């Protein structure tokens, strides 16, 4: 209806432990409404579940189907990801069901695990009314097993293991998405503001990954191009879907009929004029390909995305780099030839 | 070939491949499945055309692993209700440590599957390397035991505490 809804207090949080799974891993989980404030949310990870700032926003997009990747290409993916959230303090925002992309930010985290030591903090926001099992979760501050076993008759989905923790959005429904995308985008915009310990000045960098994506991608794209502080996007070439488009529409940017592949209504409907937008503000966009063009490492290439497109001086850049604590990133791309350093 | 073109076989080989559903010919490197055994024991799967429990098991039986983990745990085999536990307890007793693995990398709970049933049938087995158990619970228990005796978990528990 015109969502009359019962605001009744949280009754519904606490501890889940993976059953059936690859491997024992726990995650800390916690309902709570769209219209929750940010900075409460920013409070209960930072002193209720004792995380520190983020040095690193990592954000992930992709289509809700279930896709699958060419071999040899996700498993260089899933390498440099793994490497950028290890070797710098990050914080990897997901969908966090086991559909689409996150199977596959889930499998590189499981491949990792197996050879390397530390954790990631995959912090998972996914909505409450597409949980399969959305009883067996109401004990609070309790530890209640979850079998990650699905069937495909089900209707919904299964919560993905290797998310070491989760944030749960809910406005009533049951079985739709859509209730979680104003919560994500308003904690990012609020973890951006946030003060890094350096004191010159600069915030928490954000970096949006896009894999496969779909007609909903082009657009939050485009809302990521048109924040006051841009936030530098990241797609691939190698994914049939709209960041293929997107790849292919970087060549020969500023042969219109060739769009139409019926992924949308017919040439009656078009987003073409918003992806001609996009590439008009390819500044920001760093596409990859494999082998095809130079950085041909993710960890690399999500890492120089942040730094040219931060489009800041050379003192941010290094202190930056230094607080990575990444050495071969500022010998390559800070000191460079002739790049003016203040007295 | 052949009785020049008077006589011709190309009727008989239409036919053949129209039938060619079954037929998986072999390449050397032009296609996949480059590996003859990988190539024979793959013909057999697709060309039963039987559920996901019987490919299972057969690969349970031959003894392959990677035959399993390559073409039948892929995206929707839909698994019927019952079917993965089977699976498991089939592997159990048979001593398939790489199949006890698989099945609990693929949805299959430990804690779930067991119970005292499972495990009462579990310790009666017989398809496996010899074991001296029943020369151990025959000393704890009485003097003699009568043959064709079930091992209950009772005598199992009494055969610890000795």
């Amino acid at each position: 209806i015109s969502k009359h809804t019962q605001l009744s207090p949280t009754d519904a949080f606490g501890t889940i432990e993976f059953q059936g799974g690859g491997h024992s891993n726990k995650a800390m989980y916690v309902r709570v409404s769209f219209d929750t404030k940010p900075d409460l949310l920013l409070h209960l990870m930072t002193k209720e579940w004792q995380l520190e700032l983020p040095k690193l926003l990592i954000s992930v997009h992709g289509g809700l189907q279930n896709f699958e990747l060419q071999p040899k290409l996700k498993q260089v993916f899933g390498k440099g990801l793994i490497k950028a959230a290890m070797t710098t303090g990050a914080w990897i925002f997901t969908g966090g069901v086991n559909t689409g992309v996150i199977r596959h930010v889930g499998d590189a985290l499981k491949d990792h695990a197996s050879k390397s030591r530390g954790k990631i903090c995959t912090i998972g926001i996914a909505p409450w009314g597409i949980v399969e099992n959305q009883e067996d979760l109401i004990g609070r501050d309790v530890v209640r097993p979850y079998q990650t076993m699905s069937n495909p008759m089900s209707k919904l989905t299964v919560l993905n293991s290797m998310h070491s923790h989760f944030i749960l959005a809910d406005n009533g429904t049951t079985g739709k998405y859509g209730a979680e995308v104003k919560l994500r985008r308003q904690l990012e915009k609020h973890i951006s503001l946030q003060k890094i310990n350096t004191r010159i000045g600069q915030g928490v960098p954000v970096v949006a990954l896009i894999v496969e994506g779909g007609p909903n991608v082009i657009s939050i794209v485009l809302e990521y191009l048109r924040d006051t502080p841009p936030v530098p996007v990241v797609v691939c070439d190698g994914s049939g879907r709209a960041s293929d488009i997107l790849a292919f529409g970087h060549k020969y940017s500023e042969v219109t009929i060739q769009k139409t592949f019926t992924y949308t209504r017919t040439q009656a409907q078009h987003l073409f004029i918003i992806l001609m937008e996009c590439m008009k503000k390819k500044e920001l966009i760093t596409v990859f390909r494999m082998g095809s063009e130079g950085h041909q490492d993710i960890d690399l290439a999500i890492l120089t995305a942040l730094l040219k497109g931060a489009n800041a001086s050379a003192p941010d850049q290094l202190s930056l780099a230094l607080a990575w604590n990444r050495v071969d990133i500022a010998r390559s791309q800070i000191f460079i030839y002739g790049q003016q350093w203040p007295v | 070939y052949t009785r020049t073109q008077a006589q011709h076989l190309f009727i008989i080989l239409m036919e053949c491949m129209k039938k060619k559903e079954l037929i998986t010919v072999f390449r050397m490197g032009s296609e996949g499945h480059q590996d003859i055994d990988l190539a024979i024991l793959t013909a057999l799967l697709k060309g039963a055309n039987a559920s996901a429990p019987d490919q299972l098991s057969l690969a349970l039986a031959w003894n392959r692993v990677d035959i399993a983990r390559s073409q039948i745990f892929i995206y929707g085999q839909q698994w019927p209700v019952g079917s993965l536990e089977q699976a498991m307890l089939d592997a159990l007793v048979l001593d398939r440590v790489d199949f006890v693995k698989l099945l609990i990398e693929n949805g299959v709970s430990m804690h779930r599957f067991l119970t005292i049933s499972r495990l009462e049938e579990l310790y009666n087995t017989r398809h496996g390397p010899s074991n001296t158990l029943y020369h151990l619970v025959r000393d704890v228990k009485k003097g003699n035991l009568p043959p064709d005796y079930r091992i209950s978990l009772i005598d199992i528990g009494l055969v610890i505490e000795y």
